[PDB]
């Protein structure tokens, strides 16, 4: 008997299913850690990661709500991403959208 | 003694303690109040000995066992942090999982 | 993308399928849906979802909440579900997925800069409690009762004096006035009750116009059939609801007098069972009848080995005929099966003030244990047992005293009076109560401390409580004739207010999954209460959650 | 139908030629008259008499009382009678028989549907005190003294300032205003003193017509006799009272011409004794004339054997000119013939503010004990005595500062501040603190208790001095100037306002049963008091009543 | 006639060339001015100077000021010098001679009938502290903060809510305005910030029309380059702050890039030295710009023993890269140098809101013992240290709001909010808080003594801390555009109202005694400090002053 | 330990019999509220260790003699009353003429 314990049934969970995906493969350049969450516009991170924008515009890291992806200096890595949805208007980060797309 | 409201605040867990110093002498196993008024007097009595932080997250540890509590008590704490005037100032204690 | 629902569960809180166990009991409830779209809840925090051009839109104020409350376990007499809260203007505004339609789907619930944020993962959301029989005997009842997740409190008194001792009454204008305008300073919704017994319609009246939403029978003011009769005619004039504790020295007849008195029309019966007050030792009989709302003060909730010998005191011949472990045993089962509809104290008047919802889920903890599972349980989970029993304190209140237009559950524009639990001290202590939209009190470390985490912690009052922002989250109840009479304007009441209505209309069928109506008898020698014939008992508990693993003394 | 006296007594308290001893005191005070009809009696209770039809009628709230208190054995200057306590508007209504006219005799208190119950028998009702000598030091010494059954608070500060520290003074217009505005959230009623000391008559008349009720000369601001003049001339102007505390250095000269300089008009001397401060050593003459109301303050209220050595440090070559055995002991005495006509504190500026009924008592018992009965006693009891005392701060200090039409005494027609006792901690411990028809502070248990009795049972504020209840339950003092020029509207005060008068016409002959005008001398050298040549003195207790019994430090 | 300097000292405080240590550190001020006229210092008391037609003149209240604090020893940027003190209408009237001009030389503060006295001699009197950091999680921060001599608090939050656990931003008009009515209620002058975090500029103009003095830009809600150019607009246009916690994962960018989009535009960086949030881990070299007025939160101030391994948890793959004990070695050396302007709090967020005058000098003192004296030091005294360090919680937090022209240092026209230090407890703990002077918070003893210092002496609110008396006493900041809006008259807001501006026209240069612009680098690897290539650190400190010789806990 | 305010209110009677309790110990005879402070403590902790109500309501009677307090207090005191969470929920204890 542990008070407020839980009982989650075993299995998992598949998250943004239905969505239209796309692998890059991104290499951090400088000479500091960069750190992306889930939901930030991929195309408009620190420019210091160097990958194909072109491929990541409208989309975002395709991981666990809330979570973050680390890129030490010099690290390179692939990673999955999944595209924006709603309106799919881009508005804030580095400016460069700010607008649909 | 000009006391702040910080202080006369400590003065009502520094009573708490006691309450639960007695009950524990007489043998009983603590409840979750008790257990937490417990073990954080210890480090406020701790630091004005002027023990090190790191020292008491580790001492912290070991002034409850889980046969001395009531069952499901442990897991009610998953921590304890208090706060106390050290030889250099005020400190924040953190004691993870001080009931084993 | 995957992950394992265990590692979710931690994150986001638990989804459809799982379970949790409330507090220490035996109670098990399972989330039955999740408005959520997997991979797009919303997250506060640095690095996180809640953020600008993220999870947190471009809107302006009057397209975005005020306040969401993120992955909410919501338990309510409709539903468990797992969903997002949107609060605005100190009212619910929505239950269902939160985030910025921009970039996310399904968003019923934007969130703008103008949001605050609540984060609600693994914490379970309820109403606040709604308490109909409170003696202002003290105005310290006030806080105690918001720390223990009460926000709404119904009741009469003008302090300690013996009228007030006794009964929920406030005596007059002069008083009701008084106690209209001392109510600006307390952190609940009130409503007041007069004193109803009287064989003048006019000396009601006068009341009523002054502002109680109520009207008080009791019997050290003279419960006899004209005063019943009095009170009731204007309660149908009126829009008012009449409480009652019956006469229980059987003075002026018996129970099938007083209810022969009533004559059909509705009338919330106090303690109905009998130990609190009512004719001996049938008042529970009441219970059987569609014009009665009938609820239970919370000294014999749950029955146990210590009731009854600290019930004779706590009382003093006729003391053994209204202290009775038959009655008392019933009461539980009786409340089980839906034939009481509410729960309430009787604060410090054989009631305690901060245990209405604490003993309502005792008793559902001792009914499980010895009853089983109910009949119109459904899955291997107590969720059913769990809605008629938060309904007790919750909506069934707001019902029979006509405020649940406002308050009582979580609805779509109802005013925002929600508690916040963790469920290992679900019932017990809060972490959060939220009055109309604003933190009114909640549990607080060390104030000179890096974080509010440290201790102490123990419950202080926050913004919610202060000055103008307590009068604009909190609501006075009036008649609707002192509504239209101006008494807010006279007396310069500075909180909002709020009116009754439909009190006479509703009836035991309203209540939600609490409409039973028992073929009840009870044995005038032996006490014995039967439903049907069958003997309807239970056991005194021993030992009971939610008590000595929680409280310092 | 008979009853035993003893059976009654324990039923409705003690009647016609019963004694009670007050607290452990060796004072008895005994029933003079009761104006109950017997059998008639209204006791409020489950199946008792205050009921509809019976004990109560069928009036309008207009035609009855708001609140009655029942069976009370009331202790004024006036007399100590058992009787039906009446009160409606926050005003006492009348001092009778209470019940319903429609089927018992002799009913002038009627209760209606709008009367609430204050269950007084066995207990002992009084009027509020009432404090002349208060240095506004800290908010705090309010509840203090209201928890010791003081009501009305006279004095004057800013805080804790050094002039404050000394002087019961708040300095000029803007400080004034805003301890005028502070004043709304104490629960006591509230008159304040301005600075008295000035030479230009102009610098005082702006404090009058600002607000201040009186004005403070002490000798700390210049208690010279041209400061002195001009106080008097403005006060005889504007019907303000003047208190003194005269110049102990004698520096601008003696006693007699301080006295000269006053003219024979009407002045308050504070600590007239000396101590406290005045001319050393012989300020104490003062009681001789027929223009001053002397009072004295509490440390030196009773002469005990700790009190000389307290008093030195309590004070730190003029200390031990100050501080005399001879003139402390005399005090004592003084006070048992009716010479000093008001007790008061002096609070935190050597007196203390939850003392001054206890010390009063202490002296009286301390008298009685020395000096056995007094020559207007009659009958085997204490009764005269007591009515000297209690009127020392009650309707004297009331009489003295212009107020006694608003509070002062139970009397129809003045504010309803009234003070419960159960007689075993009369003066020590109330039951009941009533501000205004409401009450304001009560002893209370457990909040979530079952009953309002169990412990821990401490003080607690009511109703009554919460919000909008306490600001129509309290009274600002003004000088007739301050009002006619709307420094209540201006300020925005939204407590009731009251004004003072009759403050240049009382004299000493006014004084309720302390109008001795004794000839009195104070020898230079040794500082013996003598009235018609005989030596006046007492001895110092080594043990009090009203002290370690009642209190836990 | 004469008299020696030690006599004199011990008379009335301190003159010219005489030191006094501060608290228990190692820093000794020495006084630089006296603006007395030996032989005419005023002194209150019995026998003393301040009375009718001697030091207390005949001038009518408008002649003369309402409160004097006499022989004080002024501690403020602009000097350390023994002077009186004159308050009228709230506000500083002068600093020089106060007396009577009718026999006294050199008066420049008429004292007279209307004129309280606050006796300063011995005591240290400075300007309340300024917190802009403050995390309005909870109410009980405002007294705690008043108890440490901080009399205006600047922040933002709804209670404790996730968002206001992390940043000071009170988000949208709703919360905005219930916060500003909230203010009313607490006894310390408030200005609130909103959530600045959106790429609308609309959604930010709604929030200061509603009543915020400023705009928070922190991560948790996004600090990308998008949103801080957008707030940064919005405070250009309607002259109010910004504060900033950059980008601490460097997400959108390296810190150069965050100050590329500031574009050279005025604004305030919150702990500017990184662990409290900010680019890791090179946030610190903001301090090198002339438009960035940098701050440090209290938690790092000053470098010791246990600093590194209580972060840790009180942070919990970044807490390793934003805890560095580089860093936090230099930020103590930076302050000493004048490259950080100023010390906040940042409540219950990771610093302590009753440590913020405490810390900064314990900062100073371990300044002194490592460095020894300051090149802009004359004299063998550590003035102008004191001068540079007690500027960062006062003057230099005003002008970086734009509220200098109300409050920050005791100057003629301000608001008289002034704490008053004994010596031996300067920094620690006050003898009176005055705020716009009414005496607000002050230790005192037994409420019931003879006197205010019997035992327990703690803080307790006093009258300016009231109701009205409050409302009168402080001052709730808005902007401009709320202001015009009429803001204040809609919510019906009480207190004194007071609006922001010059917030756009602030830089670094006008940080009084902290202007310097250091060419500071941080190695990427190692993350050492250096200052024209000179490595910057210090060592930590085992025990400090102002600590365990003062606190129960 | 989040406390409630009656979890508060009791530590207050609690370090009130701390202060009975001390001068019983010096052999003083005890005065009006240390006799209801040090009694009142009994049956609170008395129901912590888990005994009933009917219990406590006897040995309550033999905490303090007539010969341990003041003339009169015993008189002044004709019943204790206290309110403590028992393992079945919070019970009154009433205590008729503790002191004989
Ligand atoms: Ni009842
Ligand atoms: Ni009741
Ligand atoms: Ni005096
Ligand atoms: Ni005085
Ligand atoms: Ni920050
Ligand atoms: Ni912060």
């Amino acid at each position: 008997m542990i008070p407020g314990e839980y009982h989650v049934k075993p299995g998992q969970i598949a998250l943004n299913t239905g969505r239209a995906t796309c692998r890059v493969v991104v290499e951090n350049h400088g000479d500091r850690p960069i750190q992306v969450g889930s939901h930030y516009h991929f195309a408009e991170v620190n420019p210091a990661l160097k990958f194909d924008r072109q491929q990541a515009a409208g989309y975002r890291l395709n991981i666990p709500a809330g979570t973050a992806v680390r890129f030490e200096p010099g690290q390179k890595r692939e990673v999955e991403l999944v595209a924006f949805a709603g309106h799919r208007a881009v508005f804030g980060f580095r400016g460069e959208v700010m607008g649909p797309l | 003694m000009e006391l702040t409201p910080r202080e006369k605040d400590k003065l009502l867990l520094f009573t708490a303690a006691l309450v639960a110093e007695r009950r524990l002498a007489r043998g009983l196993k603590l409840n979750y109040p008790e257990s937490v008024a417990l073990i954080s007097a210890f480090i406020m009595e701790g630091a004005r000995d002027g023990k090190s932080v790191a020292s008491l997250m580790e001492e912290g540890r070991h002034v409850l066992t889980r046969e001395q509590v009531m069952e499901g008590v442990p897991e009610m704490i998953p921590d304890i942090q208090v706060e106390a005037t050290f030889p250099d100032g005020s400190k924040l204690v953190t004691v993870h999982n001080p009931i084993i | 993308s995957n992950i394992s629902r265990q590692a979710y569960a931690d994150m986001f809180g638990p989804t459809v399928g799982d379970k949790v166990r409330l507090a220490d009991t035996e109670l098990w409830i399972e989330v039955e849906d999740d408005l959520t779209t997997y991979g797009e809840e919303v997250k506060f925090g640095g690095g996180k979802v809640i953020r600008d051009g993220m999870g947190q839109g471009q809107m302006l104020a009057a397209d975005c909440v005020d306040l969401v409350l993120t992955n909410a376990l919501i338990v309510d007499h409709w539903g468990i579900v797992k969903a997002d809260i949107g609060v605005k203007d100190g009212r619910i505004f929505a239950i269902g997925k939160a985030g910025n339609p921009d970039i996310q789907p399904n968003v019923t619930i934007p969130i703008g800069a103008a949001t605050e944020v609540i984060a609600a993962e693994g914490k379970i959301v309820t109403a606040g409690g709604i308490d109909t029989h409170i003696h202002w005997i003290c105005p310290q009842q006030a806080e105690e009762a918001l720390v223990s997740g009460v926000t709404t409190m119904v009741g009469g008194g003008t302090g300690p004096a013996a009228g007030t001792h006794a009964t929920t009454c406030t005596p007059g204008p002069w008083y009701i006035s008084r106690m209209l305008q001392a109510a600006d300073s307390l952190p609940v919704n009130i409503g007041l009750l007069g004193k109803g017994n009287v064989s003048q319609p006019d000396a009601l009246r006068e009341q009523v116009a002054a502002g109680v939403i109520g009207l008080k029978i009791h019997e050290a003011w003279g419960a006899t059939p004209a005063a019943i009769d009095c009170a009731l005619t204007v309660a149908d004039e009126m829009d008012i609801q009449v409480a009652l504790h019956s006469d229980t020295l059987n003075e002026s007849g018996f129970v099938e007098d007083t209810l022969a008195a009533i004559g059909g029309r509705t009338i919330h019966t106090f303690h109905t069972e009998g130990a609190g007050g009512g004719h001996a030792p049938d008042i529970i009989t009441a219970c059987a009848h569609p014009n009665i709302l009938p609820s239970s003060t919370n000294p014999t909730l749950p029955y146990t080995l210590n009731t009854i010998d600290e019930h004779l005191d706590m009382l003093m011949a006729f003391a053994e005929s209204r202290i009775r472990r038959e009655t008392i045993a019933a009461e539980d089962v009786l409340h089980d099966l839906g034939a009481f509809s509410l729960t309430s104290s009787d604060s410090q008047a054989m009631g305690r003030v901060g245990e209405v919802i604490l003993r309502t889920w005792q008793v559902a903890h001792r009914m499980k244990v010895q009853r089983g599972a109910l009949a119109e349980e459904t899955g291997d989970n107590d969720n059913f047992r769990v809605k008629r029993y938060i309904a007790k304190y919750t909506i069934n209140p707001a019902l029979t005293h006509g405020i649940a237009h406002e308050v009582g559950s979580i609805e779509v524009g109802k005013l925002a009076d929600l508690v916040v639990w963790s469920p290992a001290f679900f019932g017990v202590k809060p972490a959060t109560v939220i009055k109309g939209g604003m933190i009114a009190i909640a549990p607080m470390g060390d104030i000179n401390a890096s974080i509010p985490t440290p201790q102490p912690v123990h419950y202080r009052p926050m913004f919610g409580a202060l000055g103008s922002a307590r009068h604009h989250c909190r609501l006075t109840f009036l008649s609707q004739a002192a509504a239209a009479n101006g008494v807010a304007e006279r007396l310069n009441l500075r909180s909002a207010i709020a009116v009754v209505k439909g009190c006479r209309t509703v009836q035991k069928a309203d209540m939600v999954h609490n409409s039973l109506q028992p073929n009840i008898t009870v044995d005038a020698q032996t006490y014995e209460v039967r439903v049907d014939g069958e003997l309807i008992t239970s056991e005194p508990a021993d030992v009971l959650p939610m008590a000595q693993r929680y409280f310092l003394f």
